[PDB]
């Protein structure tokens, strides 16, 4: 009745989803074939008159690999059998396969499943992409289809939560290739973005918890916690309740600085639960660290712009009034003169729910954040400094002239990403 | 069953008019009253063993470990 | 002290080796193998004589045409020794230990006069050796493996009773000729055209003219013995499926084939044609055939025996059994005629008395651990190594619910709450969790992790209020119910195996590898007492009866011990099989002991009192 | 509920009265036990100053 | 009682040149082509025939 459309485009975008799409069915009585045994599940689940809930999300892969996992895995009967498209083959690392001519062709379908979808939502409140930036699809895919998304409905609001490329590990080699060109994209037709990246979560999956060998299994969960925080308040009741305008405003200045972080702060075990008092003072506490951002970059070199917060569970704002004030006394964190608040606090009246094998306790007290900062051109620095590397050699663009895409938009994409570095600072300097 | 003469005729005469050829009236009119371990149970999906995701058990047997890992800046690093 | 009570009832086969299976020429008792021993059994299952030895798992069957003696090897470690034995088929005496190898030994066979017996060893250090029977030792040996080739698998002699054959493993073919003056066997190879098959069976013709092998690829290949040479192909259109694993003889030319898919065909020489095919439970490896010759019997892999008529070839299976290590029993409450057994794949629901099998469920390829009915007859919980717990239906098999991702590693213990709500579980990692169940949903409440290691037994008291987690940690805690928290902790120098409860509640008794069956009183973890195994073996289950005077216990030797409870009163009858006991209950009527030996056999005793 | 709010001290005292007989009467029935037993290494000490 | 229509079985077929956006001001009908020159022996007695349905998608369009 306030619902949302979320796609999951890539490989890394479906297999995000797939850890996504059962703790909404474990927060709500819906078991997986779709039947609730026992209207708060409205912005996520369709419902139908057999019992019968469907979901409001598109899976999309040219490869059909990975879709076909969850075709006949656990969630197959949940899924609508048009919820999934596939494909035959795959981009593989080259943004020409998916944006250009062999990604032309599943693009019709994508955006019949969109319109079809929205042309049965009550209320329509926005877009929620999960789509990787290492990716061959993930980052070609989303960039033709977003060109095209906003001329067709145009002023909704688009969320995209993204995987950065780690700034010393990574799996591919035309990855400063690929994050370069959506960047024409995303700057554009798009609204905000958040960006995680893998190396990050691996090292707050091992400190915080004991878990030796981390993997995407436990990527994933983390990052689906993360979107059922900043998707409480459009689901469920509480004190101050924020929707996905009343912050996608506060959190975008200018219409060029909207790249924010994210934070989730009761990161812990089952263990050693028992023996920290899990207060609000400290769990806010724990969100200004510099250990704790899952994007690898120290945001005491920079400055925070603009923040948020979602909060959750049991707490009383007398508490995050005391918090609150701590934090703007305290020196670790700085400001600029244009945001003299910068804060924005929701609250929710619902605890964190505990999916069976995951290695988290249940916690009461649950605080998110996501903040507009500049020390993230920092990590743009240092994937900045891999473009020109290879193309002075004119490296790897032979496989890119091939499958449609002319040589001048690298150095298209060269001078966008050099005006937003321009911008960042310009507006990141005193007055 | 047969409350007359035109449901007797019909409601088991059990002769195809199409088939039955040079027939006669008896052959015509003939109803069917006159002719007269160890159990198991099978999974559908045969599973894989190395399709499995609850958890990477450790090389060394980590309740008394073999190669020490610790956990980065001093303590337990496994379960 | 140790007075030998009774013994009944063995259950088990080993059908996993080849030829394991093979009638003395009496044609009344069926001698076959088991996890480290062989048994004999009449026409009256008078089981007879389990004769000990080998040290370790017996794999190889081979007996004298007379009727008289019988020699099985074994397998050990890297660089072993492995010793065949001769028995006797009269007075059941260990006559010779045979003993010289390397590793293990893969084949044995006899000669028609008695004299002598031929031996192939090794999977590396491939070798043959004669042994003769009036003195105990070798005449000569050779390797027997042609190099440039591959290796080699099995050995049978002639009717000249001087030649014996060596059987491609993956391509050698060689015959030698023995000669006592030289004392030597002499190496020839019968060279082939083009084939290369792997040949994994072989057998002999009555008059020496022929010798057929099976091999994988399907064809049988019929030999010439003399001639050296190769004799005749086998089928093309259909050849069998899997490879030929079991091909038997007659006394006329009519040679019974069988392949490891599970298919009985009967054969001829020229055209090896399915004159009689029977399809059979699971892959065939021995075929045995009665001396009569009008009715043989069939050795399976998944551990079937069959005895099938020659004449129109209907089938009667006689012996079932698990096969792969056998875990937990528990009867159910009030009825002492039923058993259920669960292993690697597989769950069985037993009679108890006439030791037929009621039904089978398979989970395809993942683990079992532990099983438990409820307190009513309603369902059978069962815990798994793919990370799940289910729950069936106690007839026909029905899947009445899973758990999809209950603890990290597989689900080890689990129980059941008297009042049909609540099931416990804990597994490898330590997560001990509560589940509720309901008609609709079940659910979690709380995980539990004190536990630093694995969980071996969860059992809860008679009216559910407390618990107790029998752990290879070190610790065994006794939870509280109605809340959730812990009360008290055993630290102990024992990785547990076994914890039960003294009925009237009074105290709780643990055991394990450290071989100390250790009374310890309720409160503040206080030992009492320690009374110790038998010598350096191990301990995994205990039993108490309902009043408390009897105290059953069973370990990692072949002794299962009966026990007073206030007093260490011992009474073995633990001479069965050594193959490692690791669950045994009583039955409710207080009738009958059962034990569950991990190389698949079932044993109950009677009760004495204690 | 409101006629029996009047005595809702008493009843919190007695279950813990309860509980803690319970508990200790539990002990001494199986200090009996114990001392009924006759393996034990101060009886067999006691066995051997006899 | 109310009777299957054809408006319902030419949506499922996709015929319609219709859209929705929920503006917040309230529901519109986007129109991919042009109003004033449509095929008016098509597109009014099918929308007459839906003017029948009371389930939520289809009424509206109708309407509108
Ligand atoms: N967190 C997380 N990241 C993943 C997962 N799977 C893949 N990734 C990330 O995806 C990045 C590469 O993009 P891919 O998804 O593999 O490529 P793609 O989108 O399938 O495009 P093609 O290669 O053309 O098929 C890697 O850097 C991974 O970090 C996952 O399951 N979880
Ligand atoms: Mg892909």
């Amino acid at each position: 009745m306030r619902e949302c459309i979320s796609v999951h485009v890539g490989q890394a975008g479906v297999q995000i989803g797939n850890a996504c799409w059962e703790l909404y069915c474990l927060e709500h009585g819906i078991q997986p074939d779709g039947q609730m045994p026992s209207d708060s599940f409205n912005t996520f689940f369709s419902e139908t008159g057999a019992g019968k809930h469907v979901p409001r999300a598109v899976f999309v892969d040219l490869e059909p690999t990975v879709i076909d996992e969850v075709r006949t895995g656990t969630y197959r009967q949940l899924f609508h059998p048009e919820q999934l498209i596939t494909g035959k083959e795959d981009a593989a690392n080259n943004y020409a396969r998916g944006h250009y001519t062999i990604g032309k062709e599943l693009i019709d379908l994508v955006l019949d499943r969109i319109r079809k979808l929205a042309d049965q939502c009550t209320g329509l409140q926005g877009f929620l992409i999960f789509h990787s930036f290492g990716g061959g699809t993930g980052s070609g895919f989303t960039s033709l289809l977003m060109e095209r998304l906003s001329v067709d409905y145009g002023k909704k609001s688009k969320l995209e939560f993204s995987i950065y490329p780690a700034p010393q590990v990574s799996t591919a080699v035309v990855e400063p290739y690929n994050s370069i060109l959506t960047t024409h994209t995303t700057l554009e037709h798009s609204d905000c973005a958040f960006m995680v990246d893998n190396e990050a979560i691996y090292d707050i999956c091992r400190r915080n918890l004991d878990i030796e060998r981390p993997t995407y299994t436990n990527l994933n969960r983390l990052i689906g916690q993360i979107v059922s925080s900043i998707t409480a308040s459009l689901r469920f009741d509480g004190a101050l309740n924020v929707d996905l305008t009343e912050f996608q405003t506060n959190l975008v200045p200018y219409p060029r600085i909207h790249f924010p972080l994210a934070t989730y702060a009761p990161v812990i075990s089952a263990e050693k639960a028992y023996h920290e008092q899990l207060s609000v003072a400290e769990i806010t506490n724990a969100c200004f660290e510099p250990a704790n951002q899952m994007v690898k970059c120290d945001p005491r070199h920079g400055k925070y712009m603009a923040c948020c917060l979602l909060y959750r569970g049991d707490v009383v704002p007398k508490d995050v009034n005391a918090a609150i004030a701590t934090i703007k006394t305290k020196r670790t964190i700085q400001f600029v003169d244009w945001c003299p608040t910068g804060f924005k606090v929701g609250i929710n009246y619902q605890p964190p729910t505990v999916v069976p094998g995951g290695d988290l306790a249940k916690v009461q007290r649950a605080v998110c954040m996501l903040s507009n900062t500049t020390a993230i051109a920092e990590a743009w620095a240092r994937l900045d400094h891999k473009f020109d590397l290879m193309y002075a050699k004119r490296a790897f663009v032979h496989w890119y002239v091939g499958e449609g895409m002319e040589e001048g938009e690298f150095s298209e994409a060269r001078e966008d990403m050099a005006a937003l570095e321009k911008d960042y600072e310009e507006v990141g300097m005193d007055s | 069953e047969i409350p007359k003469d035109d449901l007797d005729f019909r409601l088991a005469a059990l002769y195809n008019h199409h088939t039955g050829t040079f027939k006669n009236k008896s052959e015509i009119l003939t109803h069917q009253e006159t002719i007269q371990n160890i159990r198991h149970w099978i999974n559908p999906k045969k599973e894989s063993i190395h399709s499995i995701q609850g958890s990477i058990v450790s090389p060394h047997t980590a309740a008394t470990n073999g190669g020490y890992s610790r956990k980065n800046d001093g303590g337990f690093f496994s379960t | 002290e140790a007075v030998e009570l009774e013994l009944e009832a063995v259950i088990g086969f080993n059908g996993h080796v080849p030829t394991g299976l093979k009638c003395h020429p009496d044609q009344e008792h069926l001698v076959y193998p088991l996890g480290c021993t062989i048994l004999i059994q009449a026409i009256n299952t008078q089981e007879q004589n389990f004769l000990h030895g080998h040290g370790n798992n017996v794999s190889c069957v081979a007996i004298s045409k007379s009727g008289l003696y019988i020699a099985s090897g074994q397998v050990t470690f890297m660089g072993f020794k492995a010793d065949i034995i001769l028995w006797d088929y009269k007075k059941r005496e260990l006559m010779a230990r045979l003993s010289l190898h390397k590793g293990k030994i893969e084949a044995l066979a006899f000669s028609p006069n008695d004299m002598y017996l031929v031996s192939l060893g090794g999977p590396d250090d491939g070798s043959v050796v004669v042994w003769s029977i009036a003195k105990r030792e070798a005449i000569c040996g050779s390797p027997a493996a042609g190099l440039n080739v591959g290796n080699a698998t099995t050995v049978i002699f002639s009717k000249c009773r001087d030649e014996m054959f060596v059987t491609a493993g993956n391509g050698t073919i060689r015959v030698w000729e023995l000669d006592l003056p030289n004392r030597k066997i002499w190496p020839t190879e019968c060279q082939t055209g083009q084939m290369k098959r792997i040949v994994m069976s072989i057998s002999m013709a009555n008059d020496d003219s022929f010798f057929y092998l099976g091999t994988t690829t399907g064809d049988i290949l019929k030999m010439n013995p003399r001639t050296k040479l190769l004799a005749d192909t086998g089928p093309a259109k259909d050849k069998f499926s899997l490879g030929v694993s079991a091909i038997c003889c007659l006394k006329m030319g009519g040679l019974l084939v069988g392949s490891g898919d599970g298919l009985l065909v009967f054969c001829k020489s020229p055209s090896y044609k399915p004159i009689k095919k029977i399809q059979l439970q699971g892959g065939i490896t021995s075929i045995t055939l009665r001396g009569e010759g009008h009715q043989f019997f069939v050795g399976t892999e998944e551990s079937h025996i069959y005895r099938v008529n020659f004449t129109n070839f209907k089938e009667t299976l006689i012996t079932t059994c698990h096969f792969e290590s056998v875990e937990d029993i528990v009867f159910p409450f009030g009825t002492a005629e039923l058993f259920a057994t669960c292993a690697k794949k597989d769950i069985r629901v037993w009679h108890t008395l006439t030791n037929r099998e009621l039904l089978r469920i398979t989970v395809p390829n993942m683990t079992c651990h532990g099983i438990d009915f409820m307190r009513d007859g309603k369902s059978i919980i069962s815990a798994w190594d793919d990370g799940r717990i289910r729950a069936f239906a106690p007839e026909t098999g029905r899947l009445m619910y899973v758990i999809n991702n209950a603890h990290r590693i597989g689900v080890t213990a689990i129980a059941t709450t008297s009042d049909c709500k609540r099931v416990i579980s804990g597994g490898g990692e330590g997560e001990v969790r509560v589940w509720h169940i309901g008609h609709q949903t079940q659910k979690l409440e709380e995980a539990l992790k004190e536990h630093k290691s694995s969980v071996s037994c969860i059992r809860v008291k008679k009216s559910n209020e407390e618990c107790v987690t029998a752990s290879t940690d070190g610790t065994c805690i006794i939870w509280d119910l109605v809340r959730l928290r812990r009360n008290q902790m055993i630290l102990a120098n024992t990785l547990f195996q076994c914890v039960c409860y003294h009925p009237e509640e009074f105290q709780i008794i643990t055991s394990g590898t450290d071989r100390k069956i250790a009374y310890w009183e309720v409160f503040d973890g206080s030992v009492i007492r320690e009374l110790d195994g038998s010598l350096s073996g191990a301990v995994n289950g205990m039993d108490i009866t309902v009043e408390g005077v009897h105290f059953v216990t069973g370990g990692n030797d072949h002794l299962v011990k009966v026990w007073d409870y206030n007093e260490g009163e011992v009474t073995h009858v633990g001479v069965g099989h050594s193959g490692n006991i690791t669950r045994i209950r009583i039955s409710p009527g207080n009738q009958y002991i059962v034990s569950v030996s991990a190389d698949g056999a079932i044993l109950r005793w009677k009760y004495p009192f204690p | 509920r409101i006629r029996d709010s009047l005595d809702s001290l008493t009843r919190e005292a007695a279950c813990l009265r309860a509980e803690r007989k319970a508990k200790k009467e539990m002990h001494l029935r199986s200090q009996e036990v114990v001392k009924h037993w006759t393996n034990t290494y101060a009886g067999m000490k006691e066995q051997k100053l006899e | 009682p109310t009777k299957p229509t054809a408006f319902r079985k030419f949506y499922e077929r996709g015929d319609f040149p219709i859209a929705l956006e929920h503006d917040s001001k309230g529901n519109k009908i986007a129109w991919k082509v042009e109003i004033e020159k449509l095929d008016y022996h098509h597109y009014l007695p099918l929308f007459f025939d839906g003017l029948c349905e009371m389930t939520f998608p289809y009424e509206f369009f109708a309407r509108q």
